[PDB]
């Protein structure tokens, strides 16, 4: 490398910079495999001015790179140039693209620069659509990293909720979240993990409206706590009066009657007591 | 000579043939890639020594190149190229000819229009006098 | 020739202060929008002049562009001369 | 009348292209005749020494 | 590989010279016998 | 019949447009593209080598070809 | 319709009501219009044409050259190959007359 | 046997026939229509080159085969005109209907208004 | 790929190759000639229609119209004007192979 790097400085020197430029073509045929030797040229194609061949560079960079290992801190960097020539059309479809074929891993390059692209000219629905896809992407980072981080899946299901995603994507999400059961089986690490579930028939009872499918949420929920060690006495109260909600009295009175007789509990008492106070 | 290898982009002084081929090969060429691929460089068949053979110009009978540009093939050819744009030009004129024809037949309320427009000011006529 | 005098002469922090002062008193929003922006693209902007281009957008309500031009002064600039944009954006979008 | 209207409506249409490719097309066209024109007088030559040859044979 | 970023984004602004870029005495004898 | 009525409302449309009817009828733009487009297919076919003497210009007098 | 419908006394009419002399003034001047669209395409037609021509008449005129000396190049390889064999057969009956003589 | 394309109107050499469809094409002219708009002609449905079944299968005098030529092409452009000529009729009787519908919502909106005054005289 | 057929003399879309012979034919021509006399045009070696290889690559685009080939009666003059020349030399070609 520092041989050529030599050259084409001396060369700059006199400012022979046409001639400096066939040091540089040359430099890439032999060592092009490394990708900063192809940005150093653009970058020395651009500050002379000579644009055309900054743009000429980049492209013939991607095309020598290829279509699928795509070499994406060539692409950031033909994003980021077209940016400074104010293009800006231009640099959000080159950022556009490279999220297509990148899309998990290499992106964490791409949305910062693309973030700060849009935080200019993207304000009122390009901001907001970066952010919340990066805010996704991200989320997905940690679920991949640690699928036990309760944490995670709340903010990311707040992600989604604020965005109105599909119903379809948003059911995937809640039941991805749910199937990480605490490996402990002391309520101590459950008291996070509970409000996955009922946030998730909240969903369902609120949002989606989708009754028949709460019940299942419920069912489920029920069918997976280790009763007979500790129960939720929230899940049985929240089971119970959303079968009043439908008006089923039957459902809602086995509901209760099952909780205390599998687990007799202060709370459940309590809450049906009032419930048959009220009735 | 005149054949340009398909696979090295030069011209040939050894233009080959085989019956899975269809590119030009050279026999300098094609007989190494026999020896390291055994495989034909553009249809991926099997070679073998026997599928091989060479093409040879000048010979007695062959007649002469036409070089004028214009010949009785390429006019016809033309001639028939300008009869299937001509056709298609024309398809595509009585597509939008029926269609626009089809829409203004339906379209024929005149008549009918005047009779509810007759019946509509009969009734103001006497709306107009029973105030 | 690339007189040094002329050539330098639009490099004006100064004169470009003097100009964005007008068009904030005579231009309307978005003639004033372009003249600071172009004094962004030179990188003639102190931070004191991004943090006036956003009390300007600001002060007419365009609050969205403010943010953009403390984002754009965020790139312009680097430590510890950023931390007066950074400390006037994150209040700013905080309230 | 109305045939005569569509041939020159087409030939509109010819020249109009024309205008486009023909000075392209037709450089192109040169190019492979002076191949073949360098080809054949490659062939002169070649042929022309071997006449020579036979002739210096036979001398010999 | 054919297409796809040269042909898709869009095109720049100008086709001018920046953009067209494309890489941009002796004595002679007296003749014979005169 | 069908005629009459097809008559008077043709008459009706030729009098409504009786200063149009001195102009040739038109050739559609959808039907003058599609006669170039399959024109740039099927004759002028050649341009291939048109971009590829661009093509040359390029790799000539330029960058480095794929690896 | 279409073939029913011709103007006559600046009006549209039906044709076959017409004057047999008003017949012939409205196909005749029928004609003409047409025929104007004609010429004004012909000229146009001609004028493109025109350009055409001495634009690409450089271009052909390299072309004809060409073909002039290819014609005459290749009759020339014609001749010479004819001679070459001859001569070689020649070559082999004067071989016997070396033994001979 | 004669064999009757469905886009010229005329007898084939090379009858081929459209999956998407059923309707009998000349091979050439329906590469030539899939090269250009992707579609079936008839159907409109989405058709390409792999889809055509084929279907299975003197002179006179020069100067009189140039002559039916120059005539038959005459009578192609003669149909080729013709058609531009009563579409711009279809789009002129179009207009017209159109411009008489228009006038008329105009006048029963008109006349429906009016005839609200004998309610309130 | 740039072919011309040994027979006619004219370019081919569609060239082929006999198996006993290095020369090059446009398919229907040959094929008629095969069909007549059996046999290889110039190596006069016993031919068959199987023993035919096909040189499928890309054949010969069209050559540019004269300007006076944009219009459909001018092909139709040209083409006229061609086929008298290609009839005479026809016709001198047995006037030569009689001297
Ligand atoms: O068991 P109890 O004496 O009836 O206490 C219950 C119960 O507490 P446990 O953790 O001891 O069971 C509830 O806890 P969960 O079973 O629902 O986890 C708890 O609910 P939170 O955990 O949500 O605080 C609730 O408290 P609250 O009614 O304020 O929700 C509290 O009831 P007490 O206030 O009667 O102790």
């Amino acid at each position: 490398e520092q041989a050529w790097q030599t050259y084409i400085n001396f060369e700059l020197r006199y400012k022979e910079i046409d001639r400096a430029r066939s040091v540089y073509q040359r430099f890439l045929h032999v060592h092009g495999i490394n990708v900063q030797n192809w940005i150093k040229y653009a970058k020395f194609e651009e500050r002379n001015g000579y644009i055309g061949n900054a743009r000429a560079a980049y492209e013939k960079a991607m095309e020598y790179f290829g279509e699928e290992d795509i070499n994406e801190t060539v692409l950031v960097a033909f994003a980021l140039f077209e940016e400074r020539q104010k293009e800006h059309e231009r640099a959000r479809g080159i950022f556009k693209y490279g999220l297509d074929n990148l899309p998990s891993n290499r992106t964490e390059e791409i949305f910062k620069h693309y973030t700060q692209h849009e935080k200019k000219f993207g304000e009122r629905v390009g901001i907001e659509d970066v952010i919340i896809s990066k805010r996704k992407t991200q989320y997905e980072k940690m679920v991949e990293e640690n699928g036990y981080n309760y944490d995670a899946w709340f903010d990311y299901l707040r992600l989604l909720e604020n965005e109105e995603t599909d119903r379809e994507e948003v059911e995937d999400v809640y039941e991805r979240a749910i199937a990480n059961i605490p490996p402990h089986s002391e309520k101590r690490y459950w008291r996070r993990y509970i409000y996955l579930w009922i946030n998730y028939a909240l969903y369902e009872e609120l949002v989606a409206k989708d009754f028949d499918r709460a019940r299942q949420v419920y069912k489920a929920c029920i069918d997976i706590i280790p009763h007979k060690t500790f129960t939720f006495a929230k899940v049985w109260i929240m089971f119970a009066h959303f079968e009043i909600r439908q008006l089923d009295l039957n459902a809602a009175r086995k509901i209760m009657g099952v909780a205390i007789g599998k687990c007799p509990k202060d709370k459940l008492f309590r809450a049906y007591i009032d419930l048959e106070l009220q009735l | 000579m005149s054949f340009v290898c398909g696979i090295s982009g030069e011209l040939t002084e050894d233009p080959v043939v085989s019956q899975v081929s269809g590119h030009i090969f050279d026999r300098r060429l094609i007989v190494k890639f026999i020896a390291e691929n055994g495989t034909d460089p553009i249809s991926h068949g099997e070679l073998s020594e026997d599928q091989l053979v060479s093409l040879k110009s000048g010979g007695t009978g062959s007649a002469p190149r036409n070089v004028s540009g214009t010949s009785i093939p390429s006019l016809l050819k033309m001639l028939q190229d300008e009869w299937d744009t001509v056709m298609l030009n024309s398809f595509s004129l009585r597509q939008q000819l029926q269609i626009a024809r089809q829409e203004l037949s339906h379209s024929l309320y005149q008549h009918d229009a005047a009779c509810r427009v007759i019946s509509r000011l009969s009734k103001e006529l006497t709306a107009a006098r029973e105030a | 020739n690339m007189q040094s005098v002329q050539a330098r002469v639009h490099r004006s922090p100064i004169l470009w202060a003097m100009y964005a002062d007008y068009e904030e008193c005579c231009g309307t929003v978005e003639s004033c929008r372009k003249v600071y922006d172009k004094m962004i693209e030179l990188r003639v902007a102190s931070p004191q002049m991004i943090m006036n281009y956003a009390m300007f957008l600001e002060e007419n309500e365009y609050f969205e562009l403010a943010f953009q031009a403390y984002e754009k002064g965020i790139a312009l600039f680097k430590w510890p001369g950023v931390f007066d944009i950074w400390n006037t954006y994150l209040v700013k979008f905080i309230k | 009348a109305k045939a005569q209207n569509e041939h020159l409506l087409m030939r509109q249409i010819n020249l109009e292209l024309m205008d486009e490719y023909a000075a392209e097309s037709y450089l192109q066209r040169n190019k492979v005749m002076e191949d073949l024109l360098t080809h054949a007088e490659k062939e002169l030559r070649k042929t022309k020494e071997a006449v020579m040859e036979v002739h210096a044979n036979r001398k010999m | 590989m054919s297409m796809k970023l040269r042909d898709i984004l869009p095109a720049p602004v100008a086709a001018d010279e920046a953009a067209s870029q494309i890489r941009r005495v002796s004595k002679e004898p007296p003749p014979y016998g005169k | 019949a069908l005629l009459n009525q097809v008559f008077k409302s043709l008459k009706r449309a030729q009098d409504l447009f009786y200063h149009d009817y001195a102009q040739p009828p038109p050739m559609p733009e959808e039907n003058d593209s599609l006669i170039r487009s399959m024109k740039r297919k099927h004759e002028y076919g050649n341009v291939i080598k048109k971009v590829e003497e661009m093509k040359v210009r390029r790799e000539n007098e330029m960058l480095a070809l794929p690896t | 319709c279409t073939s029913e419908i011709i103007l006559s006394k600046d009006k549209f009419t039906r044709i076959a009501i017409l004057p047999r002399e008003e017949q012939m003034k409205a196909l005749n001047d029928e004609f003409q219009m047409y025929r104007g669209w004609m010429n004004q395409r012909a000229k146009r037609a001609a004028k493109v044409e025109k350009k055409l021509r001495v634009k690409l008449g450089g271009y052909q005129a390299i072309h004809d050259k060409l073909c002039k000396k290819y014609q005459e190049v290749t009759t020339e390889i014609e001749m010479a190959n004819i001679e070459k064999k001859t001569f070689e057969r020649l070559g082999e009956h004067e071989l016997k007359a070396i033994n001979k003589r």
